[PDB]
C-alpha cells in the first residue's frame, strides 16, 4: 500500500510524500526476507532513489548509496545505474545523462514510471546544461553552444528562446550571425513598489478621512 | 610596552580642577600649572577621572631650572587610594596654552610613578580655541621625520570629553541656563554640519599659514609633513564621472523617499485638522444648547 | 463575475482561477461559462508562470475542455500561445472572438479590449527572446504580410506599450530594452500629483465650513 | 453663492482610449500563396 | 616607468608611450606593470585590447621647493571655496542654526 | 481625436464642420493655431516608432508632398523640443536617436521640488486654519 | 527673417550637408551668395561640405536647507 501511494504520488510530481512512502515501503521489505523480497526491495530503491533525484539533494542520494545494509546486499547493477544517473544529473551534463541511460538502458525503461520520468528529467537536465555552459559568456556563439552540447542549431534556438520567455537566464537571443548576449539580472528595487502602495494606501485614507469629515459639513 | 594611546576621555572634574588651580594660586601670564590626572589605564581607551593641585615652580629662564616636589606625589597617592584604590596615577596635565621645550624631560620624572607611558594632557585654561580645549601627547620614540636619529617626542591622540552618571547630573544641572533643551533634532544636526564646516576652513588656513612660513625658511623643510599633504590631494576625489553618475542616481532615490515621508505628514496633519474642528463644532453646539 | 464585468480582469483572474474547484453557484451561470471566463482572464493577465500552473494544468479545466465548443477555442488559444504557436495564434484569436466574446455578456463589451492586448501579449512574446528579428521572418511567422504587421504594430510603440523600433529602411525590428527605474518613477510622480489634487480639494472644502 | 449670470448656461437648439476597432482583418492572401 | 608617470602626469597611459620611454618591445611592458604592481609602486589595472594602462595612486616621493607653490596655491583654492559654502551656508539658514 | 492621430486632413474637416460653434466660444483664434501642432505630434509618433526611416514613408505616412516640405519640417521640428532626432541627406532616413534615461539628470530634483513646495505650502495653511479652534477650544 | 530661421533650423539638423544642397534649401539663387550667408553664421566651407559642429537655484543645497528652514519655522 505505501509503494502504491508512492507510485500514485510520483504521478503527480510531488516527491517528498512519495520519498516518506517509499523509505517506508524499503524499512518493510528489508524486515522479512522471503523469495520476492529482494525484488521488491530493489525496485523500492529504484522508486525513492527516482523521486529523491527531481528535487536535487545529490549528497542525501550520496548518503543513501553509502548506507552500510542497503549497499552491503540490496547493493545491484540497477542502483548502480541510478546513481550514474544521479552524479550525470549533479555535474550537470546531458551527454553523461545520455550515456548513462544509453548503457544501463534495461535497468530503467523498464518500470515504466521510471522512464516516464526520465523524460523530464532529460528536460530538466537539458535546461540545466544550456544554463552552466551560458555562465561563463557575455556574447557567446551558437555554433559552438550546440557543439558542446551535441544539439542542433534549430532546436538549441528553440530551447533558449523557451527558457528566456521562461526568465530562467536573463540573456537575449539575437539573429545577426548566431549571438547569444547574455544580461545580469534587473534590479527592480523595491523601494518604488513600497512607495506605490503607499500611495495606495494613503489615497484610501483619504477618501475615509473625507467621509468622516461629512458630518462637519 | 603598552600601546594604550588610541582614545582619551576626560571627566570634567580633572578640568574643572584645572580651572580651579589657575585661579587660585592666581597664576600670571607666562606661567604654567601642572598636576596629576588620576584616572583609570590598562584599556585601549585611556580615561582621566580626577586630578589634584602640584607645587610645580618653575623661572622664565634655562629649561633645566624645573623644580617639582618628588614626596607630594606619593603623599597624595596614598590618600587618594585610601579614598578610592580605583584611581591610579596615569601621567600630568599642564596649563597651556601650548606645549613647551620641558614636557619632554618632566615627562621621564612621571615615568616611575606612573605604570604605563605617562599623559600629558594640555588644558586651555584661559579659553582661546573654540574646539575642545584638551589634547593628549603621549611621548613615544619613533625615527627622525628628516632622517635622523630616533626621537623619542609626543604623539597626538583623538580626545573626547566624556562624562560618568556622577558627573552628567552636575554638568547638566550647572549649565542648565545656556543649554537649549529644546533645539528640535534636525536644527542642531545641521548646526553641528555647520560647525564642522568652519572646523575644516580654520584648519586649511592654519595649513596653509604654516606652508606660508615654511616657503619663506622661517621653518625647516619636514618631508613627512610634504608627504601627508601630498597623500590629501591624491585622495582628493574629481567630480565635476561615473561617481558622479551614482550620486546622482542615489539623491534623487533619496529625494523620493522625502517626498513620500512629506506626503505622509501632510495626510497626518490633515486628519489633525479635520478631528479638531469636530471637536470645535462640538464645543459650539455644547455652549449653544446648554446656554438655552 | 462583477469585477469581470468591469473591465478589470487583474481581481477576476484570481478569483475565478479559485473558483473553478469550488462552484456552487449554478443560479448565476452554467460551470462551462464561469469556466470559459476563468480561461480568458487567465490568458489576458497571467505571465508565463501562472499559465503553467493554473489555467494549462487544471484538472478541473482538463475534464471540462471536452464538453464546449468555446471552451475548446479558448483552451486551444492558450495553449497556441504557451506553446510558441506564433502561426495559427491569430486565426484562433479570431475565433475565440467570434465564438467567446461576442455572444456573452460581460465580455461583449470588451471585445475590443481584450482582442487589442491579446496582439500586445503575442508580440511582447515574440520579441522579449529576440533582439534583431526582422520584418519579413516576424510577417512569415504570423502569416501576415509585411505591410499590416508594421501597421499594427505601429499603435504599440507610441504609448510605450511594446518594447521595439521598427527600423523600416531595412525592416529590422531591434529591441529597446527599459529600465524599470524610470517607469515606476513616472507612475509614481502620477500618483502622487492626483493624491495631492484630491487632498488639496479636500481640505480646500472642508477649512471653509 | 454667486448665480454666475456673467456666464450664461449654453443652449443647443473603466475607460480610456480604444476608440477605434480592427474589424476582420484576416488577410488570407497570405495564405493564397 | 615611475619617472614618466610621474612627468606625464595623466592616470591612463599606453603601451607605445612605455615602449619608448623604456626601450622594451611592446610586448614586454605588460611584464614591465606586473613587476611595478606586485611590488607596490603602482595600483593600476592594465587593458590589453586598447592598450590604455590605468593608473592610481603612485608611489610618494621627497617634494621639493617648487613644488610647495603649487600645493599652497591650491590649498588656497580649496579653502576660499570652503570659506564661500560656508558663508553661503550660514546666510541661507540663519533662522534655524539656534 | 484628430490631433493624437495627427492627420491634417481630419483635423481640418473637423475646423471646417465647427468653425461656427468654436467662434461662438471665442476659441476658434486659438484653435486654428493648434494645426502646427498636429505636424508636431505627428512627427512624433512617426518618430517614436522608427528608428530609421526612409523620408518617402515619411511623406506619405504624413499625408504631405514631396521631400523638401518634410525635411523643411523635420528640420524645424528637431530643434524645436521634441524629435530628438538627426537628418541625414545620403539615402533620406532620420536615423533619430535612444532616449536619455530621465532618471540620471536633475529633471527629478525639480519635479519633487515642486511637490514638496506644493505639499509644504499645504501642510502650513492647514496648521493655520487648524489653530483657531484651539482658542475656540 | 526666412533664411535665418531656416539657418537655426540647418544648424542643429543636418551634419556634414553639402553646399550644392545648400544653395537651394535656404531658398538662395547663386552659390557666392550662400557662402557669404554661411561665412556669416561662422560655418566652416571645407570642401564645400558645411561641418556646422557647435541661475534658478543651487541643487541639492539650497533645496535640503530650504525644506529644513519650512519644517522648523512653522515647528
Amino acid at each position: 500500500l505505501d509503494l502504491m501511494s508512492g507510485i500514485l504520488h510520483c504521478e503527480d510530481k510531488d516527491y517528498k510524500t512519495a520519498f516518506s512512502y517509499f523509505f517506508e515501503s524499503f524499512e518493510s521489505y528489508h524486515n522479512l526476507t522471503t523469495h520476492n523480497s529482494y525484488e521488491k526491495a530493489c525496485q523500492v530503491l529504484k522508486y525513492m532513489l527516482l523521486s529523491k533525484i527531481m528535487l536535487n539533494l545529490i549528497d542525501d542520494v550520496k548518503n543513501i548509496l553509502n548506507a552500510k545494509y542497503t549497499k552491503e546486499t540490496y547493493q545491484s547493477r540497477g542502483i548502480d545505474a541510478m546513481k550514474a544517473v544521479a552524479e550525470a544529473y549533479n555535474n550537470r551534463s546531458l551527454l553523461d545523462f545520455n550515456t548513462a541511460l544509453k548503457q544501463y538502458e534495461k535497468e530503467l525503461m523498464g518500470d515504466e514510471l521510471t522512464r516516464s520520468h526520465f523524460n523530464a528529467l532529460y528536460d530538466t537536465l537539458l535546461e540545466s546544461n544550456l544554463c552552466k555552459i551560458i555562465e561563463p559568456f557575455e556574447c557567446v556563439e551558437i555554433s559552438h553552444i550546440s557543439k558542446i552540447i551535441g544539439l542542433d542549431t534549430q532546436q538549441v534556438e528553440g530551447k533558449l528562446s523557451q527558457m528566456i520567455l521562461d526568465k530562467i537566464f536573463y540573456g537575449v537571443l539575437d539573429q545577426g550571425n548566431g549571438w547569444l548576449y547574455v544580461y545580469e539580472t534587473p534590479n527592480q528595487d523595491a523601494t518604488y513598489d513600497s512607495a506605490l502602495e503607499l500611495v495606495g494606501q494613503l489615497n484610501k485614507v483619504v477618501d475615509q478621512l473625507f467621509e468622516k469629515a461629512s458630518v462637519l459639513y | 610596552m603598552s600601546l594604550q594611546h588610541e582614545k582619551v576621555t576626560i571627566a570634567p572634574l580633572v578640568l574643572l580642577s584645572a580651572l580651579d588651580h589657575y585661579e587660585r594660586t592666581q597664576t600670571k601670564e607666562n606661567k604654567r600649572c601642572v598636576g596629576v590626572i588620576l584616572g583609570d589605564a590598562n584599556s585601549s581607551t585611556i580615561r582621566v577621572t580626577n586630578s589634584f593641585a602640584l607645587p610645580f615652580e618653575e623661572d622664565e629662564k634655562n629649561s633645566d631650572v624645573w623644580f617639582l616636589d618628588h614626596n607630594y606625589i606619593e603623599n597624595m597617592n596614598e590618600m587618594c587610594k585610601k579614598i578610592n584604590a580605583k584611581e591610579k596615577l596615569i601621567g600630568w596635565y599642564h596649563s597651556g596654552p601650548k606645549l613647551r621645550a620641558s614636557d619632554l624631560k618632566i615627562n621621564e620624572l612621571f615615568k616611575k610613578y606612573t605604570q604605563n607611558n605617562p599623559l600629558l594632557l594640555i588644558v586651555d585654561v584661559k579659553q582661546q580655541g573654540v574646539g575642545l580645549p584638551t589634547d593628549a601627547y603621549v611621548a613615544i620614540e619613533q625615527v627622525k621625520d628628516d632622517g635622523t636619529s630616533t626621537e623619542k617626542t609626543f604623539l597626538h591622540l583623538p580626545c573626547t570629553i566624556e562624562a560618568e552618571e556622577a558627573e552628567e547630573i552636575g554638568v547638566e544641572h550647572l549649565l542648565r541656563d545656556v543649554r537649549d533643551q529644546a533645539a528640535g533634532g534636525l536644527s542642531i544636526r545641521l548646526t553641528n554640519q555647520l560647525k564642522s564646516l568652519k572646523g575644516l576652513q580654520s584648519k586649511l588656513k592654519d595649513v596653509v599659514e604654516y606652508l606660508d612660513k615654511v616657503i619663506n625658511k622661517e621653518l625647516p623643510i619636514n618631508h613627512t609633513i610634504l608627504g601627508k599633504l601630498q597623500d590629501v590631494f591624491n585622495l582628493l576625489p574629481n567630480l565635476g564621472n561615473n561617481l558622479q553618475k551614482a550620486l546622482t542616481v542615489k539623491t534623487n532615490d533619496e529625494l523620493m523617499v522625502i517626498y513620500i515621508s512629506n506626503l505622509v505628514r501632510s495626510i497626518i496633519a490633515f486628519d489633525d485638522l479635520i478631528e479638531n474642528k469636530i471637536q470645535n463644532k462640538k464645543i459650539q453646539e455644547q455652549r449653544v444648547k446648554d446656554k438655552q | 463575475i462583477h469585477c469581470l464585468a468591469v473591465r478589470n480582469f487583474k481581481e477576476a483572474a484570481k478569483l475565478l482561477v479559485d473558483s473553478l474547484a469550488t462552484f456552487t453557484s449554478i443560479e448565476l451561470t452554467s460551470y462551462e461559462s464561469i469556466a470559459t471566463y476563468a480561461s480568458v482572464t487567465g490568458l489576458f493577465t497571467l505571465e508565463r508562470t501562472d499559465l503553467k500552473s493554473k489555467v494549462i494544468d487544471s484538472p478541473e479545466l482538463l475534464s471540462l475542455i471536452s464538453t464546449t465548443a468555446a471552451l475548446q477555442s479558448i483552451s486551444s488559444l492558450t495553449i497556441s500561445l504557451y506553446a510558441s504557436d506564433y502561426a495559427s495564434y491569430f486565426p484562433y484569436l479570431l475565433e475565440t472572438y467570434a465564438n467567446v466574446l461576442i455572444p456573452c455578456k460581460y465580455l461583449n463589451r470588451h471585445a475590443d479590449f481584450f482582442v487589442r492586448e491579446m496582439r500586445r501579449k503575442v508580440y511582447a512574446q515574440l520579441l522579449e527572446s529576440y533582439k534583431t528579428l526582422s520584418l519579413k521572418s516576424m510577417a512569415s511567422a504570423f502569416g501576415v504580410s509585411v505591410a499590416f504587421l508594421d501597421n499594427d504594430l505601429g499603435k504599440f510603440i507610441p504609448n510605450k506599450q511594446l518594447n521595439c523600433v521598427i527600423d523600416r529602411v531595412n525592416g529590422i525590428v531591434e529591441t529597446n530594452r527599459p529600465d524599470n527605474k524610470n517607469a515606476q518613477y513616472h507612475l509614481l510622480v502620477k500618483q502622487g500629483d492626483g493624491l495631492l489634487t484630491k487632498l488639496q480639494k479636500y481640505g480646500a472644502a472642508v477649512r471653509l465650513t | 453663492d454667486d448665480e454666475f449670470e456673467d456666464f450664461p448656461i449654453d443652449t443647443w437648439a473603466e475607460n480610456w482610449d480604444d476608440v477605434e476597432v480592427d474589424d476582420d482583418f484576416t488577410n488570407e492572401l497570405k495564405a493564397e500563396l | 616607468l615611475i619617472e614618466t608617470v610621474f612627468v606625464k602626469n595623466i592616470r591612463m597611459l599606453s603601451f607605445e608611450d612605455i615602449s619608448k620611454a623604456t626601450h622594451l618591445p611592446k610586448d614586454n611592458v605588460e611584464h614591465l606593470v606586473m613587476r611595478a604592481i606586485s611590488l607596490g609602486l603602482l595600483k593600476g589595472s592594465i587593458d590589453q585590447v586598447n592598450e590604455l594602462v590605468t593608473i592610481s595612486w603612485v608611489q610618494p616621493r621627497i617634494i621639493s621647493g617648487d613644488q610647495i607653490t603649487k600645493m599652497k596655491d591650491r590649498l588656497v583654492e580649496w579653502n576660499d571655496q570652503v570659506e564661500k559654502l560656508g558663508k553661503k551656508m550660514e546666510a541661507r539658514g540663519q533662522s534655524i542654526w539656534v | 481625436k484628430a490631433v493624437k492621430l495627427g492627420d491634417l486632413k481630419k483635423f481640418t474637416s473637423t475646423i471646417t464642420k465647427y468653425k461656427q460653434l468654436l467662434l461662438k466660444d471665442d476659441t476658434y483664434q486659438l484653435c486654428v493655431r493648434l494645426r502646427s501642432n498636429v505636424i508636431k505630434t505627428g512627427i512624433r509618433i512617426i518618430s517614436l516608432t522608427y528608428k530609421k526611416i526612409s523620408l518617402r514613408d515619411i511623406c506619405l505616412k504624413l499625408n504631405l508632398d514631396s521631400e523638401q516640405t518634410v525635411e523643411y519640417m523635420v528640420s524645424r521640428a528637431i530643434r524645436d523640443g521634441v524629435i530628438e532626432a538627426k537628418i541625414n541627406h545620403e539615402d533620406g532616413f532620420i536615423e533619430t536617436t535612444e532616449l536619455l534615461n530621465i532618471y540620471d539628470s536633475e529633471d527629478p530634483q525639480q519635479v519633487f521640488d515642486e511637490r514638496i513646495k506644493f505639499a509644504n505650502q499645504l501642510h502650513d495653511e492647514y496648521l493655520v486654519s487648524m489653530r483657531y479652534p484651539e482658542d475656540k477650544k | 527673417a526666412i533664411r535665418d530661421e531656416i539657418a537655426k533650423n540647418t544648424e542643429l539638423s543636418y551634419d556634414f550637408l553639402p553646399l550644392s544642397n545648400i544653395k537651394a534649401l535656404l531658398f538662395f539663387n547663386n552659390e557666392k551668395e550662400t557662402e557669404k550667408f554661411a561665412l556669416e553664421r561662422n560655418w566652416p566651407i571645407v570642401n564645400s561640405k558645411v561641418y556646422f559642429n557647435n541661475d534658478q537655484k543651487t541643487n541639492i543645497i539650497e533645496k535640503a536647507m530650504d525644506y529644513a528652514i519650512s519644517i522648523e519655522n512653522i515647528v
